[PDB]
């Protein structure tokens, strides 16, 4: 569970935060 | 596969972040990602030591394909 919660925010940061 | 599909967008993104180069500094990860998450892969990056390598230097390529790739191989 950890690692799937931890994956799952910097994927959000990575992929929806900046106008890529 | 769907999972590098995925693993290339998030590359594509610290690649943007790294300024283009074919790796990431700490220091630009602390600057970019919120201090956990910064912290986080500052910790986890497999160390880059292709063409232009410093020390430091980060790969986050084969970090991100690890976590939301085809990593199983």
């Amino acid at each position: 569970n950890a690692r799937r919660k931890l994956k799952g925010a910097i994927l959000t940061t990575m992929l929806a935060t900046r106008n890529f | 596969s769907n999972a590098t599909d995925t693993a290339e967008q998030v590359i594509a993104s610290f690649r943007i972040l790294a300024s283009d180069k074919p790796y990431i500094l700490a220091e630009e990860l602390r600057r970019e990602l919120p201090p956990d998450q910064a912290q986080y892969c500052i910790k986890r990056m497999p160390a880059y030591s292709g063409p232009g390598s410093v020390p430091g230097a980060l790969d986050y390529a084969a970090f991100s394909s690890a976590l939301y790739g085809e990593s199983d191989l």
